[PDB]
This record gives C-alpha cells, sequence and structure tokens, in this order.
C-alpha cells in the first residue's frame, strides 16, 4: 500500500534501534559511553539520507525531426565506499523519491553480500515503446555525458547497472560514450558500467546470475533443520512444491536451478494469465514457449489457472515481477511455509506481520535478490583486470589436477609391482565436466555460490543472536547497517 | 506355552545367572549411542548453525529400555518359538494336504522328529 | 564390586567361553547395519542433489566399537549391578524413613533377602 | 576354521541350547524398535505425519534380520577367531623380522600361550 | 463429507450404535477403508495435524466422496454438494443431510425417481 520509500526508512529505523547499543559497546573511542552513543546516532542519522540526488533535463532530437527534453534522474545514497553501484531505469513511474528509496535498498543489499560499493539508483522518465531504437541510443549516450560532467558516473565514483527497461545493449552505450569522451584518458574507462555484452567487456555468467543467487539463497535455509522444524517441511529440495510469478529474466533461472536440484514447479504466472499442473512443469519447454509466443498463455502441458498466482497451495513461493505484490489483503491467503523475494520489496511492512505471526520465512531482497549484484562487482573488477577469470590459471590448474591423480596412480602401481596403466585414476563424472567446460562462467557462479553461503551465516547467527526467529529481514538490516557503520566510525 | 518356559528355566538353572543380567546395559547404552550417533550426524548435515535435532527411542522402545528385565527375554523367546513352530506345522499341513486336520501335521513333525534322533544314533 | 565381578568369573569359568567370544563380530556389525540403514533412507528420502548424509558412531561410540573387550560387559554389567542395587536402598530408606542411615537400609536389604530364600525353601 | 567352529559346538553342548534360540526375537525386536524410534524423531520434528520418511533396513541387513540362524552366530565367531588371530601372527612376525615365515610366528606364539599357562600355574 | 463439528460428532455416535464409517473427506481430500473407521482416532489426527490426509488405518480416496459405495451419506459441508449432474452416480440409499441445503431440488428429483431416502436439513440439522 505505501510507497517504498516509506518502506526502507521503517527497515532503517527498526534495525538501528536494535544495533544500537552494540555499537556503543564495540565502539573503542576515547569518549565515554555517553558520547559514543551521540556518535552512533550521529553516524546513523547520516546513513539514512540519500547524499547526492541529481535532477537532470537534457535535450534529444526525435528521427521525425521534432525536439524533446527528457527528464532523468540519479541519486547517491551513501559515498562511505567508491564507486557507487545501482541500476538505471527507463520507465514513466520514475520519481525521485522512488530512486532515492532504490538507492538506499542498493547500499543495504551491497553490504548484505559483502560488496564493497555505494548504494546508487537512476530513472528517466520515458516509455521506451515510444522511442526507436536510434532515438534510444540518443537518449542514453547524452544521459551518460550529464551523468560524467557532474560526477554521477565513473569506473571510481559511480558504476550504473541495468533494470527495468534496460538491458545489456544500453550498457554498451553508456560504456562506450564514457570511453570515448570525459574518460578518453581512463584506462579502466570501460568499468565505468556493468552488465555489458561479452564484447564489450562483459563478465560470463550474468544473464543466470540473478537466478542462481535465489536458489542459493533458498538452498542456505532449504538445508538448515531449525528453520525448517519451525515451518511444517523437512529439509531438501527433493518433492518441494514452488511457485514462480513473473516468467522474466530471474524467474526463469530460479525454475530452472529448483527444478534441477529437485523441486517441482507446480505454477507459473506473469501479468496475462497464469498456468499450473502440479505434476510439474519443465522450465526449458516453458522458456522454448515463452520465446515463441512472448506469454506462457496457452502451454501445452499445464492448464489454465483462472485465480491468484501468489495464494497457490505451495511450498515455496518467488515473487519475481512488480513491486508490492503481498499486501495486508492476500497475504493472510497466502498458501506458501517460504517466501523468496526475486524482486526489489515485493512485500507490504504490515504483510511481514503477519507473515511472521503465521510462521512463514520470507527470504529478504537485500540479501536473495543479490545475485545479479555480487557478479555486477566481480564484473567491475574484471574490467579491471583487463582479463578473464581463469585466462591464465585454467591450464595450470587443469595440469596439476591431472598431476594429483597421476601421482596417486604411480605411487600405488609401484607400491604393488604393478606396471602403468594397472591402477588408473581418472577423474569422476563430475569432476570430468567440471574440468574440460571450465570458462569464466564456472568461478564466479561458484564465487557467488560462497558469498551467498557466506552471508546467510551472517544472517542466521544476528538473527539467532537477536532472538528474531523467521525475521530474516530485520537481521538483514542489522547486518548492514553494522557494517556501514563501522567504515565510518573508523575512518572519522 | 509353558512348556517352552520350562526348557528356559531349566537352562537358568543350569547358567546360575538370569537372562540379561550381564548384558542388560551393555545393549542399553549401545541402543541410546546409536540414536545419538544418528543425531550428531543429523545436526552435522542439516544444523550447522544452532538448533538440535533430538533422537529419543518411541514409547515402545524406552519402556523396553527403562523396563527391561528377564521375563522380556523369556516372552519374546516364547513368541519366537510359537511362531518358528507355527510355521513348521504349516509346512507339514500343505506337504500331506492335511488342510485343517493341523493335529494331524503336529503328530507328524513331532514323530519325524523323534525318529530322527533314534535313527541318527544309531541301534547296535 | 570386587564380589559381583568375582560372581561373573565363577559363572565364565562355567560357560568355559570369555565373555563376548561369539558375539562381539556379530554386534559389531550389526550396529553398521543399523546406521546404513538410517542412511540409505534418509538418502532416499531428501534426494542425491542435496549431497550425501553420512552417518557414522560418535567419538564414544567409535571407541566402544573398536576396543570391544570381556572388561566392556563386565564393567557394563557391574555398574547395572551398583545402579539396580543402589535403587533397594533409597527404596527400604524411604519407606522405612532412614533418612542417610543407608548402613540400616543395606542391612535390612540383605536380611529380607536371605529370609525369602530360606522361607520359601521350606 | 572347524577347530575353532568345533569349540562352540562344545559349548553348545554345554549350554543345552542353539545359540540365538533365546535372543533372535528380543534382537530383531530392537533392531526394528532403532530404526522406528529415528522415524519417528524426525517426523515429530518436522511435522510429519504417518510413514512420511520410512526407515527401512538395507538390502543385506534385511537378509541378516530375514533368516537369523545359529549358523550365522558361529560363522561371525569364527570370522573373529580368524581375524585377531591374524593379527597376533602379524605382530610378532613384524617383532621378531620373520617377514613371510608366518608358520614361524604362528608357532612363536602358540609356544608363548602354552608356556604361560605352565608358568604361571606353579 | 466434512469433518468439522457436526460430521465429528454425528461419525461418533454413529459408530457407537454399530454403524461403520467407510470413507471421511473434505476440501483437503478424502480417506477410505472398507472395514471401518474409529471417529476418536480420527478426531485426534484431525486435532493434532490439522487435517485428516495421511490417516494410518485409512487408505487415500482420489474418488469423490459423494459417490462412495455405502448405505448412508452424510453431506455436512457446504450450499449444494449434490447436483443434477451427479445425482445419479450416488450409490448410498439414505442421504443425511447434517448441513443446510446441500442437495439441490434437481437431485431431489433424481433421488426420488431412483427410491433414495434423503432426509431434509429442516429436520436432520435442527
Ligand atoms: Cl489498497
Ligand atoms: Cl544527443
Ligand atoms: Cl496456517
Ligand atoms: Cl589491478
Ligand atoms: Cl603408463
Ligand atoms: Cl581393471
Ligand atoms: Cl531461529
Ligand atoms: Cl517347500
Ligand atoms: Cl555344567
Ligand atoms: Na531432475
Ligand atoms: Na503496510
Ligand atoms: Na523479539
Ligand atoms: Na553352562
Ligand atoms: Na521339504
Ligand atoms: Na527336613
Ligand atoms: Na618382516
Amino acid at each position: 500500500d505505501p510507497n517504498f520509500f516509506k518502506m526502507v526508512e521503517g527497515f532503517f529505523d527498526r534495525g538501528a534501534s536494535i544495533v544500537e547499543d552494540k555499537l556503543v559497546k564495540d565502539l573503542r573511542t576515547q569518549e565515554s559511553e555517553e558520547q559514543k552513543r551521540n556518535r552512533v546516532r550521529g553516524i546513523l542519522r547520516i546513513i539514512k539520507p540519500c547524499n547526492h540526488v541529481l535532477s537532470l533535463s537534457f535535450p534529444i532530437r526525435r528521427d521525425d525531426g521534432s525536439w524533446e527534453v527528457i527528464e532523468g534522474y540519479r541519486a547517491q545514497h551513501s559515498q562511505h565506499r567508491t564507486p557507487c553501484k545501482g541500476g538505471i531505469r527507463y520507465s514513466t513511474d520514475v520519481s525521485v523519491d522512488e530512486v532515492k528509496a532504490l538507492a538506499s535498498l542498493m547500499t543495504y543489499k551491497c553490504a548484505v553480500v559483502d560488496v564493497p560499493f555505494g548504494g546508487a539508483k537512476a530513472g528517466v522518465k520515458i516509455n521506451p515503446k515510444n522511442y526507436t531504437e536510434n532515438e534510444l541510443e540518443k537518449i542514453t549516450r547524452r544521459f551518460t555525458m550529464e551523468l560524467a560532467k557532474k560526477g554521477f558516473i565513473g569506473p571510481g565514483v559511480d558504476v550504473p547497472a541495468p533494470d527495468m527497461n534496460t538491458g545489456e545493449r544500453e550498457m554498451s552505450w553508456i560504456a562506450d560514450t564514457y570511453a570515448s569522451t570525459i574518460g578518453h584518458y581512463d584506462i579502466n574507462a570501460h568499468a565505468c558500467v556493468t552488465g555489458k555484452p561479452i564484447s564489450q567487456g562483459g563478465i560470463h555468467g550474468r544473464i543466470s546470475a540473478t537466478g542462481r543467487g535465489v536458489f542459493h539463497g533458498i538452498e542456505n535455509f532449504i538445508n538448515e533443520a531449525s528453520y525448517m522444524s519451525i515451518l511444517g517441511m523437512t529439509p531438501g529440495f527433493r518433492d518441494k512444491t514452488f511457485v514462480v510469478q513473473g516468467f522474466g529474466n530471474v524467474g526463469l533461472h530460479s525454475m530452472r536451478y529448483l527444478h534441477r536440484f529437485g523441486a517441482k514447479c507446480i505454477a507459473v504466472g506473469e501479468s496475462d494469465g497464469s498456468i499450473w499442473n502440479p505434476d510439474g512443469i519443465d522450465p526449458k519447454e516453458l522458456e522454448d514457449f515463452k520465446l515463441q509466443h512472448g506469454s506462457i498463455l496457452g502451454f501445452p502441458k499445464a492448464k489454465p489457472y483462472e485465480g491468484s498466482i501468489l495464494e497457490v497451495d505451495c511450498d515455496i513461493l518467488i515473487p519475481a515481477a512488480t513491486e508490492k505484490q503481498l499486501t495486508k489483503s492476500n497475504a493472510p491467503r497466502v498458501k506458501a511455509k517460504i517466501i523468496a523475494e526475486g524482486a526489489n520489496g515485493p512485500t507490504t511492512p504490515e504483510a511481514d506481520k503477519i507473515f511472521l505471526e503465521r510462521n512463514i520465512l520470507v527470504i529478504p531482497d537485500l540479501y536473495l535478490n543479490a545475485g545479479g549484484v555480487t557478479v555486477s562487482y566481480f564484473e567491475w573488477l574484471k574490467n579491471l583486470n583487463h582479463v578473464s577469470y581463469g585466462r591464465l590459471t585454467f591450464k595450470y590448474e587443469r595440469d596439476s589436477n591431472y598431476h594429483l591423480l597421476l601421482s596417486v596412480q604411480e605411487s600405488l602401481e609401484r607400491k604393488f609391482g604393478k606396471h602403468g596403466g594397472t591402477i588408473p585414476i581418472v577423474p569422476t563424472a563430475e569432476f570430468q565436466d567440471s574440468i574440460s567446460g571450465a570458462s569464466e562462467k564456472d568461478i564466479v557462479h561458484s564465487a557467488l555460490a560462497y558469498t551467498m553461503e557466506r552471508s546467510a551465516r551472517q544472517i542466521m547467527h544476528t538473527a539467532m543472536k537477536y532472538n528474531l526467529g523467521l525475521d530474516l529481514r530485520t537481521a538483514a538490516y542489522v547486518n548492514a547497517i553494522e557494517k556501514v557503520f563501522k567504515v565510518y566510525s573508523e575512518a572519522g | 506355552g509353558g512348556v517352552t518356559v520350562s526348557y528356559f528355566e531349566w537352562l537358568k538353572n543350569l547358567n546360575h545367572v538370569s537372562y540379561g543380567r550381564l548384558t542388560f546395559k551393555y545393549e542399553r547404552d549401545s541402543n541410546y549411542h546409536l540414536l545419538l550417533s544418528v543425531q550428531e550426524s543429523l545436526e552435522r548435515k542439516f544444523g550447522k548453525h544452532g538448533g538440535t535435532i533430538p533422537i529419543v527411542p518411541t514409547a515402545e522402545f524406552q519402556d523396553s529400555i527403562s523396563g527391561a528385565s528377564e521375563k522380556d527375554i523369556v516372552h519374546s523367546a516364547l513368541a519366537y518359538t510359537m511362531e518358528r513352530s507355527a510355521r513348521q506345522i504349516m509346512h507339514t499341513a500343505m506337504k500331506y494336504n492335511l488342510g485343517l486336520d493341523l493335529r494331524t501335521a503336529a503328530y507328524v513333525n513331532a514323530i519325524e522328529k523323534v525318529f530322527k534322533v533314534y535313527s541318527e544314533a544309531g541301534v547296535t
């Protein structure tokens, strides 16, 4: 119901009041415990509001010869860690308050997955369906030009990212404009933006990054007995029914990695309909069907579902579409026990209250929806390294692994007086695939799993410390606030 | 039934010790060690960050553990004898097509068992 | 304790066998079957994608299995005797309101036992 | 091997009862009690019902329970004897640097055993 | 049909006087057992797990609860459960309306031409 800007400030104030006394304890300045609380409450007053907001009004020229002035905004919430990171939205519904809110969310999201980026967010007020491809390029490049001279884009100041109505195509124009004009003398000019194509300096494994992040986000809690015991489910993914809402980029890879581990997708719903099949839906069949006709309506191996996709009887619900889809109205009717927020703030704070009362696990967005942001940090490092991950180590590591297995083979053959080839030590079926198909995608996906797993322990620890139970969101915001605070406190 | 237990009483007086006196606690500790092994193994796999997965005996198992007496071994051995001997009667009945004539199945079984002792012992 | 174990030594000479000589490997293999049965059944319930669920004995259980000797059975039977005999002294001391007079409770305990064998023998 | 089992036959005739005659069902019912205890302990924790988490013995353990004979015990005890005796042979072959002369290591152990019975007797 | 409050005590009092419960269905599922279901064991199972699915002494029944072959059928749930399209497929000879208006008038016509005794709601549910 309420605007998202009202939500993030409420999440911050709730986490700031809980972590306040622990910040004063671990703060070891040369003051008494009364002045230290003034510093804690003083630093928290700095982190909460956005530091910089650039309102723009640049002109473009349409193909018909007409003139048009475009309106755009970009907010930098925190500068405690440079550069700033965030997406760019090309919608009509974009406002400044909505930009400052998602900019603050990016700050706390980056801190959860231990990504050293300040939160940022951008948005121009156009509808891309009303502009041609050539017109969209002039809007993108000119927007990049105006952000560059005002210090709102660059490899060490602000690194934008894709968002709604924005893909890798816009990121190419953004990196190309900066690398040819203001940042021509910058050796890392192509690190000014992420989400780029592989040809323009992108990283492998980016398309399925956010989808793999929501899988490892559920997996880290689906395999913990203490959390599954509070619900009525056994640990594991076998015979787990999950519903995907919004068959977009995240929803496509979310169901593919859940179906891979034994989970059965019983329903997928978008804005134009919802299909249903309690015996499972093949992700590959639905992906090829979505590509052909641009909609999941009329799937052969499924039946139309004339009802709310969020109220389907299931175990896991994955909202991966629009904002505020679970409010005080439909939340008391949700049958799922685990809610994985594949989108940015799809649950109202009032629905969070009854979800905690109904004993329903809600994995928060600032942790679970950070898979793409994690490898966006990896793409930024890749452009700084000027080389793909594993380019210099793949053959070196592969030869070392074959040396290790051969050392076991020869040592055992010599121990028992057998000639060569008698005791073959070969990699397993899984190890052989990880060796032959070794690519940069393999390293960034394992690095994403390491980040999502390690962040899950930090959330489980502080939630268990403050007896927050199934309130994963509060425990997540307490982790982010405490991390940003230590950067401010230990600096002066 | 009583004859079978009378055989057990004869063995107890020969063993000069009641049944279970030497083993009741040794098996009790083993049972708790197996359940504790499954508990720590499951906590290592699914409870790495807080929470215990208690593996406790059932109501019927806890009664067999807390109230473990020689009577429990005797009656368990009696049921073992009545079960095996019943199948021996059923096998002989279907062998000679005796149907519901269990008595003839039992006397044939008893006569055959007594004869093999006499025969294999030899007379000469 | 020594008297109780001397009873076990007397029984062992009558059995002409050490305790466990006939059953040590049988118990060891059955326990490894039970743990594998819980493992094989749990891995079937939780699938194979989540990884194997190894169920192994605890540190104390592994030591009890590998170092299985007659002393373990004797010391377990001794603990069983001392435990049960303690409940008899506590019961008699409470029935006669002796409080901390465990000695008197131990003598009425024994006198009542020797009397019962004498009485029902006629 | 036959000598070891012949020792068990002598003990069997002294016990006047077959091996396992009084414990086969008691041990089998406990084996099912341990598995069901794990099943009911997991279904209670995760809020399941009935046989949602079935815990059955393995196919090998099923063969152990189904058809347990006195033969199974004496073969397990024979395996326990041949194993422990093999360790005693390897131990003194290593101690006396006998290498592959297992016969000498076996006679050295037998002589030491027979000697200890004489010496400690008087 | 419907193990709420009426169906619980209807099953309890019928089983007490010799009758045998064969199937119990709800909006969650349907259990079945041809040799009787205990009302007390079903009441404790419904109270514990919040539903009736997974009863240890009753196999599941994936067919229609109203079409189970029996002698007496007790609708105790929603309005208009017996309908013109499903009336010619019932097997019970007595339909004990343990709920208000569970039979359509067209189903009443089929139940009348088939010699099926329907005890109305305004008397039985009183
Ligand atoms: Cl509203
Ligand atoms: Cl332009
Ligand atoms: Cl509920
Ligand atoms: Cl570098
Ligand atoms: Cl070779
Ligand atoms: Cl080979
Ligand atoms: Cl918790
Ligand atoms: Cl046969
Ligand atoms: Cl004797
Ligand atoms: Na599969
Ligand atoms: Na709200
Ligand atoms: Na609380
Ligand atoms: Na004896
Ligand atoms: Na035969
Ligand atoms: Na006399
Ligand atoms: Na040697």
